[PDB]
């Protein structure tokens, strides 16, 4: 089908105004696309904000708008909320179909950015006597709770064996997430050099064994 | 309106399983109920609609065939079988209802259900093996089902240290925590509760 587009994530600050826009993969964004807006909040709390792209539902605040702005579809927050920190879905409609849009994290500023604290341990001898190799990099204390993580081979980028967990809240309102990379013992000894590297508010912190 | 969904459910690769939304509210008009897939690691995706009254349905391409749509006017209820299950199917179902004498151009996704839970897996009870970390920090990997829990030091150790959420390596789980000593790791499924501690190399 058509594919729909969203900005990953976006910042705003109490009392800004942002705007999330809504892409579609076949051309411009219509009146007959019917725009939809979705708000999730934490445990699944789900509000529909918008229908036929600008039409707010009842009992959404009135600093939400819909429109559409140049090509896409669009949703406006006029004078944001702390309450307004969600991830926002749109959704299109193709004349017998829907699509969401991938979703865009909405974090509201309640706090300086925060760039994130990197750990990478190797593995362990009783892991090793396995003939398995897991290779743990902790990364705590980022603020926005955004991170990219890519893993590195003596230098050359790895492809396989990744796992990374989604950012989660810490106690103090910064995130942590967590980056697996899973090999043979054998294939860990190949090697002179292991890199993980974590990308955050354009920047990256990388840590090498 | 509400909408009550059906309980969680767990099934084995290949397998079939029967999920439900009842509804309950102004079913006396016409109304429609979109279903909705949310994996772990996904936003939201849309499978199909169903309108009870007239059984009329729209549907996602990629969802014929492995989601089958059908209601029934007078209990107000909408199903959703879902046959030859995977990995890939294992998510969170919603489904979701228009508002009351709302427009077509209103927000179709007003109501919600509290959403059905789908596990598929082959993996049968298995314990966690756990490592130490040399910050340090303790990996707890390889085990079926979730939940596992991890203290530090019995508990007295709690400032300083991040637990991580549980990851998916290989079909079993796989989980981590630091500290800025010894980790306590508990897994009831296998009746287990193991102690590491962190000698140095
Ligand atoms: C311009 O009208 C519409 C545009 C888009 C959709 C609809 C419209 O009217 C309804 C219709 O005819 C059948 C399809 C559908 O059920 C569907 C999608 N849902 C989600 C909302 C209600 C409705």
């Amino acid at each position: 089908q058509a594919v729909v587009t969203q900005e990953s994530a976006l910042t705003t600050s109490p009392g800004e105004t942002v705007t999330l826009t809504c892409r579609s993969s076949t051309g411009a964004v219509t009146s007959s696309n019917y725009a939809n807006w979705v708000q999730e909040k934490p445990d699944h709390l789900f509000t529909g904000l918008i229908g036929g792209t600008n039409n707010r539902a009842p009992g959404v605040p009135a600093r939400f708008s819909g429109s559409l702005i140049g090509d896409k579809a669009a949703l406006t927050i006029t004078g944001a909320q702390t309450e307004d920190e969600a991830i926002y879905f749109c959704a299109l409609w193709y004349s017998n179909h829907l699509v969401f849009g991938g979703g865009t994290k909405l974090t509201v500023l309640g706090q300086p950015k925060s760039s994130p604290s990197v750990t990478l341990f190797p593995p362990s001898s009783e892991e090793l006597e396995t003939n398995k190799a897991t290779l743990v990099c902790t990364i705590t204390d980022f603020y926005p709770g955004v991170v990219t993580v890519d893993w590195k081979v003596d230098g050359t980028p790895v492809t396989q064996g990744m796992e990374t967990t989604q950012p989660s809240k810490q106690s103090n309102n910064k995130y942590m997430a967590s980056s697996y990379l899973t090999l043979t013992a054998r294939a860990w000894e190949r090697h002179s050099s292991y890199s993980c590297q974590v990308t955050h508010e354009g920047h990256t912190v990388e840590k090498s064994l | 309106v509400q909408l009550q969904q059906s309980g969680a459910e767990l099934a084995r690769p290949g397998a079939s399983v029967k999920l439900s939304c009842k509804a309950s509210g102004y079913t006396s008009t016409d109304y429609y109920i979109n279903w909705v897939k949310q994996r772990t690691g996904q936003g939201l995706e849309w499978i199909g609609e169903i309108y009870p009254g007239s059984g009329n349905t729209y549907y996602n391409e990629k969802f014929k065939g492995k989601a089958t749509l059908t209601a029934d006017k007078s209990s107000s209820t909408a199903y959703m079988q879902l046959s030859s299950l995977t990995s890939e199917d294992s998510a969170v179902y919603f489904c979701t209802r228009g508002g009351v004498y709302y427009g077509y151009d209103d927000a179709w996704f007003v109501y919600w259900g509290q959403g059905t839970l789908v596990t598929v897996s082959a993996a049968k009870t298995t314990a966690p093996s756990v490592y130490p970390l040399a910050t340090l920090g303790c990996l707890v990997k390889g085990y079926f089902p979730e939940p596992v829990t991890l203290t530090w030091n019995s508990g007295s150790l709690s400032s300083g240290v991040h637990t991580f959420p549980a990851v998916l390596q290989s079909d079993l789980y796989t989980l981590s925590s630091s500290v800025t000593i010894t980790c306590n790791v508990a897994h009831p499924a296998s009746s287990t509760k193991v102690d590491k501690k962190i000698e140095p190399r």
